């Protein structure tokens, strides 16, 4: 009936949180099996290949590893670099441990961030990589190690480590792998972003999720269609995405379609249409066009 | 232009 952003418990998360001090700067880690996943800066601001002779001389004594949940502290036997990361051998094994998976994502996917700060997650929210491989999210200084994780039947998804913040509050960082998203690095310099692009997938999928919880026959709804072919053509001069751009996201979309009694024609057309007409009209909350509604997340809560 | 976290 009603279909809101659903998050991921983050309790599994918790468990396996850590705040990492390595001398002046203090971040978060997370902490599977015997090992600590966390950002390499937290040895240093450096840049380029000087990573591999600043970590192999980092005195391990120097990592002072505490996780707050368990009321443990940890000590650091061995240091590895894996991509952007550092892989922190630890003594104790933890038993929180879950079934987990390192998994890269897509864009247009969703993901739960744990927003954490001395290794408590304080806030927790949702957000979807874009297309030019950022995200927008929320974070202060010492939220870095933050992760990004989905579930799957208590099998933990981890996604995204954050990094870095860039001027127009766009946040970048790696999967678990320890490779960035993107061409973004761990560097404070300018970084060339690539112009924004609309996953035109998500934004179908919240003008439906506005049309089986508001209003299912709006104002600003097109009383015309276009077709896929023909949108596309338009798409290529307006931000917008080649649709679909996930063809496993066509079934959710004509899901969608069958529930609202609206083909995918209309909801394109209106897209186009709102691009000059939408004077601020409120859409599933929202003022503007949001990628945050993927289609699985609205058509599993859509009747039939 | 960009900062660590």
């Amino acid at each position: 009936a009603g279909i809101k952003i659903l998050l991921h418990p983050s309790g599994v998360v918790e468990r396996c949180m850590v705040s990492v001090v390595y001398n002046g700067s203090a971040l978060n880690g997370i902490w599977l099996k015997n090992v600590v996943y966390c950002p390499r800066h937290v040895i240093g601001k450096f840049r380029g290949d000087q990573w591999t002779h600043m970590v192999s001389i980092a005195d391990c004594r120097d990592f002072i590893v505490k996780c707050p949940i368990q009321g443990i502290q940890l000590n650091v036997q061995s240091v590895k670099m894996v991509g952007a990361l550092l892989q922190l051998t630890v003594h104790t094994n933890n038993t929180a441990t879950p079934d987990y998976k390192f998994e890269r994502l897509q864009p247009g996917s969703s993901m739960t961030i744990a927003c954490a700060y001395d290794g408590i997650v304080r806030h927790v929210y949702h957000v979807v990589l874009q297309l030019n491989n950022l995200i927008y999210a929320s974070f202060l200084n010492g939220a870095c190690g933050s992760v990004g994780y989905t579930l799957k039947g208590k099998t933990l998804y981890l996604h995204y480590m954050h990094h870095i913040e860039f001027n127009n509050k766009t946040h970048s960082g790696t999967d678990l792998e320890g490779n960035f998203y993107g061409p973004y690095v761990d560097e404070e310099v300018i970084q060339q972003q690539t112009a924004f692009q609309y996953y035109t997938d998500n934004v179908v999928a919240q003008l439906y999720a506005h049309l089986l919880t508001v209003d299912a026959r709006p104002k600003w709804l097109a009383q015309s269609q276009i077709s896929i072919e023909d949108f596309n053509s338009w798409a290529a001069n307006n931000s917008f995405a080649n649709f679909p751009c996930e063809q496993t996201n066509m079934s959710y979309i004509m899901g969608l379609s069958q529930t609202a009694r609206v083909p995918v024609e209309r909801i394109l057309n209106t897209i186009i249409q709102l691009t000059t007409n939408r004077d601020g009209a409120c859409i599933m909350g929202s003022y503007d066009f949001e990628c945050d509604w993927t289609p699985e997340m609205v058509y599993n809560q859509a009747p039939i | 232009x960009a900062v660590l976290x």
